[PDB]
């Protein structure tokens, strides 16, 4: 993919420019020196876009043309078998209930509720991860 | 371990605020922890034997 | 918002209080900005993005339902401060710096708000 | 004619207020012109091109007009550059802070009322010099000798001369409050510890032309009784101010010190709140 | 002991107008629903709370119940002082104390 | 928020005014909070830009220009966060003032592209087009008031007053409410197979428009003269007691304006003229109007050949590609 | 399991309490969880008494008859169901709960009623730990006792038919 | 330097006059008079943090204190100079006292606690719920002088125990019982919060029954 990488490179360039400009303009002309709270956010949003753009760049350099990236193409090119898309599942609502229990146990300071919520989150996430890998029962 | 704990552990009531015992407060938890865990291990071994042999 | 307006007409405190008015504008701002707009964005997205790009489904189909249920239960948690005898959160929508401390604003509605 | 184009801005009682009002009027007229142009465009294209008339094949499939887009992306840059320059000029002017003031007030805002200080009086006339600082502070707050303190039953009235440099030093005891006098066309936040937070809590007023009484509000979120922190500002003549000060130096309340110079003792723009 | 400030919000049930000695009232402590001690006394709402099932009686209105399955008022005891300055009882309850039964309260 | 909860439940000395705790919270919160308003603003720009060509019978004016304007707004939205903290006297004013003045431009090019797409077409005003035009008007007024608000010496007076409330209510309402109603009236058939009523839609639109413009217009004047936000009471000796009455009348009109919409949705979901075709709004685009009106599970039974950004239009009108490619650059 | 949880968790610490005396009381006065429904029913039942000639019928009589009615309706259910459905045949194969929607809905309604009665017994603990008014919890129980069972019935019926589909 | 309550009436004027008045007169909207009260009331109300209070409702909760560095003494002396309320106990150094008020007798202290105090709080000093909002807090984090001044001044909706109906030995013994009951072990395992059978039933249903049903699912087949 060539255009996504270019988008992220544009964003990273602008963010780095803005971060450096803000840092050096608040080093002077400011009440107490460098501002130290917007500077950090700016360098690390630069780092975010940089990470994403670099990953996309490597994947693009390690890839041959794709029917999506390619113009000139027809629908007989993508004829094949896509991945695995999960049909019906009921684990998400249980995960959300467990996380909400832990959150309300953290709002009102109740340690037992926090412990129960964490245990339920571990259980529900385990159920979600193993859903399509449990084998038949051994009897 | 249950037998040894029951025989040789300080069990008498010692509570006060001068000599914080903390050894007496662990006397019943140890009884339970040894007894229940021993019999649970026996049960699990039996279930495994039935399931695999 | 209608409660707020009907109090703001006719100078004098006719039927509300100061605490109740503060809670009203706080919860109005919070609900209208975070429990109606940000999720309606993803509502329209889930409706018509895969159709527009010509795809059969979204990338991760169970993360979708997880997101919806998280939204719903977080909203219900934050709103359920009105059944507390002290009321909901009473600072602004923006929760300025020392007013949301433990000394000022000591109720149990701010905790539910945050979580 | 200008009371309408000001959209209800009160006329100033300070030179910088009048500069601010001039800038406001100019910018309002500019934005109104832009809005009128664009609304005319919309009403036109919806009133005449609406004619999906008796006959139709399909109108035309045109989508790119490069020179027009370049023109309409280059003009707004200039239109904003002009006003950016003007606003920089005016906001630089309104925050001058000349070194030597003539009256220095210490404004303290605590939970739902005010307290004013009278830190120093030094006329450029050589007519009146006074110092009210106090080591009563046995630590960022300022304590003084002549302190008009407001309570829930009396609106604190601040008295100032007319035609002198005034300086306000803003400090808060608990939380953030707001210091707004709608006639100064200016406001500033009253922070708890303004120096540890890198905010300058000092602003000056060049002169106050008109005399009278003016109301002030809080413009922050203080808590329950935020809407009940009003105060008043009485601007009197320099000699009347000197009489007020020297009669206050002899132990006397604000009400009697105000009555002794033939002025109403209580605030005339604001009344205490029954619904508190 | 009722604060002298209020002493004007008392209602004084029809048969017991003189059962109090100044600011002392001396109600019973056995809840009139099932007999738990109604000992939770809130000093500035003047409410007595039974902790077993949460009834509420109004100490300023002859201990009239104002919440819950409780339906009958608490019994009041007449008090006075003797020739030496000690608190004594000035008689007996006008009615049975405690839960109700088939015969009467 | 985790820092705040730690400070509330453990006494964590994170936001004390003794440290830089008062401005730290404001910096963090507003660095979050301005991207939030742009997050809830952009997709509705998309919605209206997607509704306009269907009812104008024209292509979208300046495709790549709109894409670049979107990217520019996105990039600029994170470096203006401190124009909400003018009155604290603790920020570098020229930087943020200039950069908000800068972010004012791409929205202008977007607006001009919309007006150009409506220019010299064949307009028909069904409910989505009507709501989109309302969006245009309201957002223009709100953005004008905002760019007026962006200068520091004026924000020195109108900040924390009802002028700000009127401003962000104009932008918020005009964007979310109007574009959302447009999207609902537009994509109701594609998700249901029925058609919403149109007389009820027009009644709904006019009620909403009148009530809104009568509840929020006088608040500019109401806040220019001193009346700050977040007051529960005021005195009769003060002015502004008639403007509050006008505003509350408008608020009640806005409140009553919601009955036609919910009645229309409640009736038209079960009854209501069915749709037995693709593309009930003829001259559609975007590949969603090329599948059955209630789409099947997995959304597609066949795809068309894709050559431009209007594939459904070229599918339903094959005698038009020569004219779409020939005269696509006159302007 | 019983040995483990009898060694590691504490139950009924009678020494923290005192000997029984008719003059003193505490705040948590609940019974074990199998009588909590009886206590909750006594808490949320309104004060309806009858006074006629020389006599008195107090409120807990209501608790008595409701308790007895429950204990009489439990053992007599199979005969009620066979009278109502009219099916008298021998059966040795069980039913899945999704194939009998009406009985499943009845059972879910009864379980919801029992849960409401049990939660109405820990009013003090709930109102103290979770910051809610006490009168609020009393009225919540008093109204839930009427509106929760039918809601649960409706949802359970629709859910069973959804599973069948 | 006891002739110095100029501090005192320096903090009151900037933190209290909006709700009690400039002369400690009880603004008829929010606050009480504060004239008959003494140093003990101010100490208990400020040291626990319930003072200077925001909006104010059914119960002002406990918060973090604002004042120390001997300014609780300043406000206390300033308020005592305008009335004759009770005063805080002091040790031979002038500071506020402690472990000498531990009623060497815990039997009498516990009987007095169960008769007078346990009705609202608990058997062992946990919380208890009152009517319409208000509750009775937990007795764990309060120190000795706070317990004494609490039962001496009678804070909001809590009865007032004078020194004539509850002598000083009685108070010391109650303090000792409270401080011992909040700091003793549980010699039977993990106590489930201090309350009765509700946490016990919950722990049964959510530990023992899930263990039993999980082992039943593991052992027996499903069909
Ligand atoms: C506050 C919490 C209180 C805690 C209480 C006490 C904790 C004790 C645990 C509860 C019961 C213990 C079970 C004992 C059996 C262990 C022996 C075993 O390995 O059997 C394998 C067993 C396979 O059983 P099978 O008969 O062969 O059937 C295989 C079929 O594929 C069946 O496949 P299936 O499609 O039908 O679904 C499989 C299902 C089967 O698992 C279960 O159903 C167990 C839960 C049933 C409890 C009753 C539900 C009540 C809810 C209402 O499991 C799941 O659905 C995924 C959930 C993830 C469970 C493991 C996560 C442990 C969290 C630790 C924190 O799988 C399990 O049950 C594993 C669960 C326990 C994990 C191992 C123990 C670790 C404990 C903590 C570690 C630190
Ligand atoms: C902070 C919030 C944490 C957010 C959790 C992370 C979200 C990651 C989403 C990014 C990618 C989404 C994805 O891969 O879909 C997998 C799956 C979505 O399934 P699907 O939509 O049907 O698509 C299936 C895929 O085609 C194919 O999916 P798959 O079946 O091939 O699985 C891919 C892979 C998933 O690949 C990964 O993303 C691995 C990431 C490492 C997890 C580290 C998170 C720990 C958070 C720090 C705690 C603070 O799954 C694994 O290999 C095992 C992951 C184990 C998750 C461990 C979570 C433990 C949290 C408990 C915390 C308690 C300790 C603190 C006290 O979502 C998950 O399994 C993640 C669990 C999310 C639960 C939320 C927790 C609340
Ligand atoms: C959903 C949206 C939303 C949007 C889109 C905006 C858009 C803008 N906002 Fe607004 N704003 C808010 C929501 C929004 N805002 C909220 C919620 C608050 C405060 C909330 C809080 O404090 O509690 C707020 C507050 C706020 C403030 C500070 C108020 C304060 O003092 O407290 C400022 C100015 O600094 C501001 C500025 C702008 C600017 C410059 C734009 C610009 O994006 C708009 C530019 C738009 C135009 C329409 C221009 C039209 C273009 C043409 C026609 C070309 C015209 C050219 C010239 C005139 C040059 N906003
Ligand atoms: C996306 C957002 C959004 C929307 C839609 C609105 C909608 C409205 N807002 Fe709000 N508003 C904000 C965001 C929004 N607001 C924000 C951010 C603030 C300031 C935040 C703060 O200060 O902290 C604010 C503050 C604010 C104030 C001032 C508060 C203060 O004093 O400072 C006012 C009133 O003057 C107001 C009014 C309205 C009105 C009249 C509407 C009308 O649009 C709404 C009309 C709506 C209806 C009436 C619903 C119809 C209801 C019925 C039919 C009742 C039926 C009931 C049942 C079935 C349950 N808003
Ligand atoms: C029920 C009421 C309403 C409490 C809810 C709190 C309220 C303020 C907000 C809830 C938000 C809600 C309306 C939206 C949905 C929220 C979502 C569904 C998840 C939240 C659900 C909650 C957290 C489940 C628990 C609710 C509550 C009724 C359960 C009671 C459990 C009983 C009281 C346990 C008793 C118990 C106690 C009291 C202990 O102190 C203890 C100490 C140590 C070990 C064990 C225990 C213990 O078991
Ligand atoms: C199913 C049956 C009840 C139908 C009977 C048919 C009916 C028509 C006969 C008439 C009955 C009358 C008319 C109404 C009945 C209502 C009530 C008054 C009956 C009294 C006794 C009654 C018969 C007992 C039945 C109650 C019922 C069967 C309980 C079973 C619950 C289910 C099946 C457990 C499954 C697994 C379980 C959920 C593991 C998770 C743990 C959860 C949290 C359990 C919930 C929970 C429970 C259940 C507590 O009891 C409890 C007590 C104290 C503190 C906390 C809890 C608690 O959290
Ligand atoms: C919010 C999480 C914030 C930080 C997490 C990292 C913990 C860092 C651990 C280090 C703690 C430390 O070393 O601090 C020693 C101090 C001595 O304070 P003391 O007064 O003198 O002692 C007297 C004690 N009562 O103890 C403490 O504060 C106790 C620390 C509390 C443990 C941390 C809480 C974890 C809860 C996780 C929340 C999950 C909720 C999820 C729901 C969405
Ligand atoms: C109006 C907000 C408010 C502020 C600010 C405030 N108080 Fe209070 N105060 C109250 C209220 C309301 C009560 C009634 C007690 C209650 O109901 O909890 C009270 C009660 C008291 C009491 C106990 C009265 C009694 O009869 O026992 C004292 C002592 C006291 N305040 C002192 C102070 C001190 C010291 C300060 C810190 C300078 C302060 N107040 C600030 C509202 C306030
Ligand atoms: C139900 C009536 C009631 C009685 C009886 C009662 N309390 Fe209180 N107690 C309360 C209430 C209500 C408060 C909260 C007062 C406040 O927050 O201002 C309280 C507060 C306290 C506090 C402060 C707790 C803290 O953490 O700050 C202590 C200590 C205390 N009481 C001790 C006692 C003692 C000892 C007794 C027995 C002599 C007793 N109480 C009897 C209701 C009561
Ligand atoms: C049907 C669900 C109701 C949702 C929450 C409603 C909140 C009602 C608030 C009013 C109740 C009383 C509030 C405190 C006392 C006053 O004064
Ligand atoms: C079954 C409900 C019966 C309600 C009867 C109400 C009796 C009120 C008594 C009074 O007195
Ligand atoms: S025993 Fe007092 S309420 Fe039932
Ligand atoms: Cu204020
Ligand atoms: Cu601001």
């Amino acid at each position: 993919m060539h255009i996504e990488a270019r988008l992220f490179e544009i964003l990273t360039a602008f963010f780095a420019l803005a971060a450096v400009v803000y840092a050096v303009l608040t080093a002077m002309f400011a009440t107490g020196g460098v501002e130290w709270a917007g500077t950090t956010a700016l360098v690390l949003t630069t780092g975010l876009t940089l990470i994403t753009g670099t990953f996309f760049r490597f994947v693009a350099r390690r890839l041959d043309t794709r029917p999506e990236d390619y113009e000139d193409a027809e629908i007989s090119d993508g004829a094949g078998e896509l991945g695995f898309f999960a049909p019906h599942s009921w684990w998400p609502i249980l995960i959300s209930l467990s996380f909400s229990t832990a959150a309300v146990g953290a709002a009102l300071w109740l340690p037992w509720l926090i412990a129960a919520g964490v245990a339920f989150v571990i259980t529900s996430v385990c159920g979600l991860v193993f859903e399509y890998y449990w084998g038949p029962e051994k009897h | 371990a249950l037998l040894l704990i029951f025989l040789f552990w300080p069990w008498e009531f010692k509570a006060a605020d001068g000599e914080s015992d903390f050894i007496y407060s662990l006397t019943t938890p140890l009884y339970g922890l040894t007894f229940g865990l021993s019999i649970l291990s026996i049960a699990i071994g039996a279930v495994l034997y039935q399931k695999r042999f | 918002a209608l409660f707020m307006r009907t109090e703001l007409a006719m100078p004098g405190l006719q039927f509300l209080s100061n605490e109740q008015f503060n809670q009203l504008f706080t919860m109005h701002g919070t609900v209208m900005l975070l429990f109606y707009a940000t999720p309606i964005v993803f509502g329209f997205a889930n409706l018509v993005l895969p159709l527009q790009i010509g795809a059969p489904d979204v990338a991760f189909p169970r993360l979708n339902a997880l997101s919806f249920w998280l939204f719903l239960f977080g909203a219900l948690i934050a709103i359920a401060g009105f059944i507390t005898p002290g009321g909901a959160a009473d600072f602004g929508w923006t929760a300025y710096s020392p007013l949301t401390d433990a000394i000022h604003s000591p109720g149990a509605g701010g905790d539910l708000w945050i979580m | 004619w200008s009371d309408a184009l000001a959209l209800g801005w009160p006329t100033g009682i300070t030179p910088e207020a009048k500069l601010n009002r001039e800038l406001w009027i100019g910018s309002v007229i500019a934005s109104f012109a832009v809005g009128a142009i664009v609304w005319g465009l919309i009403f036109w294209t919806s009133a005449f091109h609406r004619k999906k008339a008796t006959d139709t094949e399909l109108p035309r499939q045109f989508g790119y007009n490069m020179p027009l887009e370049l023109t309409l992306t280059v003009i707004p840059f200039l239109i904003i550059s002009v006003l950016f320059y003007f606003t920089v000029v005016v906001q630089e002017r309104m925050m001058h802070k000349d070194p030597n003031p003539e009256v220095v007030i210490d404004v303290t805002a605590f939970q739902w009322n005010w307290k004013f200080g009278y830190q120093k009086i030094a006329f450029a006339d050589g007519s009146f010099d006074y110092d009210g600082a106090d080591p009563e502070r046995k630590t960022y707050l300022n304590f003084d000798k002549i302190e008009t303190l407001g309570t829930s039953s009396e609106i604190p009235v601040l008295v100032l001369p007319a035609g002198k440099r005034i300086e306000f030093v803003l400090n808060s005891a608990d939380v953030i409050h707001g210091f707004w006098v709608p006639e100064f066309l200016f406001k500033r936040d009253v922070l708890p510890e303004p120096k540890a937070n890198n905010s300058d809590n000092v602003f000056q007023v060049s002169e106050i032309q008109q005399t009278g009484a003016f109301v002030g509000r809080c413009t922050e979120m203080c808590g329950t009784f935020h809407a009940m922190m009003n105060f008043e500002v009485r601007v009197v003549e320099p000699n009347d101010f000197k009489a007020y000060i020297d009669q206050r130096n002899a132990g006397k309340t604000n009400a009697e010190a105000l009555a002794a110079i033939n002025q109403p003792p209580l605030a005339i723009t604001t009344e205490p709140f029954e619904s508190r | 002991r009722i604060k002298p400030s209020d002493l004007g919000r008392v209602v004084k049930r029809k048969g017991q107008e003189s059962f109090n000695f100044g600011e002392f009232f001396a109600f019973t402590k056995v809840c009139s629903h099932l007999g738990c001690p109604s000992s939770l006394y809130e000093q500035q709402s003047y409410r007595i709370l039974c902790p077993c099932h949460q009834s509420q009686f109004d100490a300023l209105h002859f201990a009239k119940p104002i919440f819950g399955p409780a339906a009958r008022a608490l019994a009041q005891l007449p008090i006075t002082i003797d020739t030496d300055g000690y608190l004594v009882a000035n008689g007996d309850f006008v009615e049975p104390v405690g839960p109700a039964f088939w015969e009467r309260t | 928020l985790f820092g705040l909860a730690a400070d509330r439940h453990l006494g964590a000395h994170i936001y004390d005014p003794a440290n830089g705790g008062v401005l730290l919270w404001q910096h963090l919160f507003w660095f979050f909070g301005h991207p939030e308003v742009y997050i809830i603003a952009l997709p509705f720009f998309g919605i209206v830009s997607e509704i306009f060509p269907v009812f104008s019978r024209k292509p979208i004016f300046g495709y790549t220009t709109l894409i670049y304007a979107t990217l520019a707004i996105a990039a600029l939205s994170v470096a203006v966060w401190a124009h909400h903290m003018y009155a604290t006297g603790a920020v570098l004013l020229p930087f943020f003032s200039f950069m908000t003045f800068l972010i004012a431009v791409p929205t202008g090019i977007k607006f001009f592209n919309w007006i150009g797409t409506m220019w010299k077409g064949q307009l028909t005003f069904e409910t989505p087009m009507l709501f989109s035009v309302g969006f245009l008007i309201t957002f223009l007024l709100g953005g004008l008031s905002g760019v007026l608000l962006a200068s520091p010496p004026l924000d020195f007076h109108v900040t924390d007053s009802y002028f700000v409330i009127a401003h962000f209510h104009y932008v918020l309402f005009g964007t979310i409410v109007f574009a959302t109603y447009a999207g609902i009236y537009f994509w109701f058939p594609k998700m249901t197979g029925r058609l919403l009523d149109e007389r009820l839609g027009k009644l709904h639109f006019w009620l909403t428009f009148i009530g809104f413009h009568t509840t929020f217009l006088v608040q500019h004047w109401l806040g220019d003269e001193g009346m700050p936000r977040r007051y529960a009471d005021y005195l009769p000796t003060d002015g502004f007691t008639t403007l509050n009455v006008i505003s509350t009348v408008g608020a009640f009109i806005l409140g009553v304006s919601m009955l036609p919409f919910v009645w229309n949705v409640f009736k038209s979901w079960r009854y209501g003229e069915p749709v037995t075709v693709d593309d009930p709004w003829g001259y559609g685009n975007s590949l969603e109007w090329a599948t059955s009106c209630p789409p099947p599970r997995h959304n597609f039974t066949e795809l068309p050949r894709i050559r431009s950004e209007r594939p459904a239009f070229e599918l339903h009108y094959p005698h038009m590609v020569e004219r779409m490619r020939a005269e696509a650059h006159v302007g | 399991v019983l040995g483990l949880m009898g060694g590691l968790l504490q139950i009924n610490p009678i020494w923290n309490l005192g000997p029984y005396k008719p003059s003193q009381v505490s705040a948590g006065s609940q019974p074990d969880f199998y009588m909590m429904w009886t206590e909750g029913l006594a808490r949320i039942w309104p004060p309806w008494e009858f006074y006629f000639w020389h006599h008195t019928i107090p409120a807990p009589v209501w608790v008595a008859v409701i308790m007895g009615l429950v204990f009489v309706l439990l053992p007599a259910y199979p005969f009620l169901e066979k009278r109502f459905t009219g099916d008298y045949a021998h059966h040795n194969l069980l039913q899945r709960p999704r194939d009998v929607p009406v009985r499943t809905a009845i059972g879910a309604m009864a379980i919801a009623f029992y849960m409401v009665l049990t939660l109405a017994a820990m009013n003090d603990i709930i109102a103290l730990k979770f910051h809610i008014s006490l009168n609020a919890t009393t009225w919540i129980g008093r109204i839930g006792m009427v509106i929760l069972p039918p809601f649960v019935y409706f949802i359970t019926y629709r859910w069973c038919i959804g599973l069948q589909r | 330097s006891s002739a110095l309550l100029r501090t005192g009436k320096q903090l009151f004027d900037t933190s209290c006059v909006s709700c009690h008045g400039a002369n400690l007169q009880g603004v008829p909207d929010h606050g009480p008079s504060l004239i008959g009260v003494g140093e003990a009331a101010v100490y208990f109300q400020v040291s626990t943090g319930r003072m200077p209070a925001m909006r104010g409702e059914a119960q002002a909760p406990r918060k973090d204190p604002i004042f120390d560095e001997a300014q609780i003494d300043a406000i206390g002396a300033y308020v005592q100079a305008n009335g004759g309320g009770p005063t805080v106990v002091r040790n031979p150094d002038g500071s506020i006292a402690t472990q000498s008020l531990r009623g060497n007798d815990l039997g009498r202290g516990g009987d007095l606690f169960r008769l007078n105090c346990a009705s609202c709080h608990n058997f062992t000093g946990k919380g208890g719920a009152l009517s319409s909002g208000k509750y009775a807090p937990d007795l764990a984090p309060a120190n000795e002088q706070q317990i004494l001044t609490a039962m001496l001044t009678g804070p909001q909706n809590m009865p007032k125990f004078s020194n004539r109906q509850l002598s000083f030995e009685a108070k010391k013994d109650i303090i000792a019982y409270v401080k011992v009951a909040t700091e003793a072990r549980q010699p039977g395992g993990y106590l489930l919060g201090g309350f009765g059978p509700a946490p016990e039933g919950m722990a049964m249903w959510i530990i023992g029954m899930v263990a039993a049903i999980g082992l039943a699912l593991w052992i027996g087949a499903r069909s």
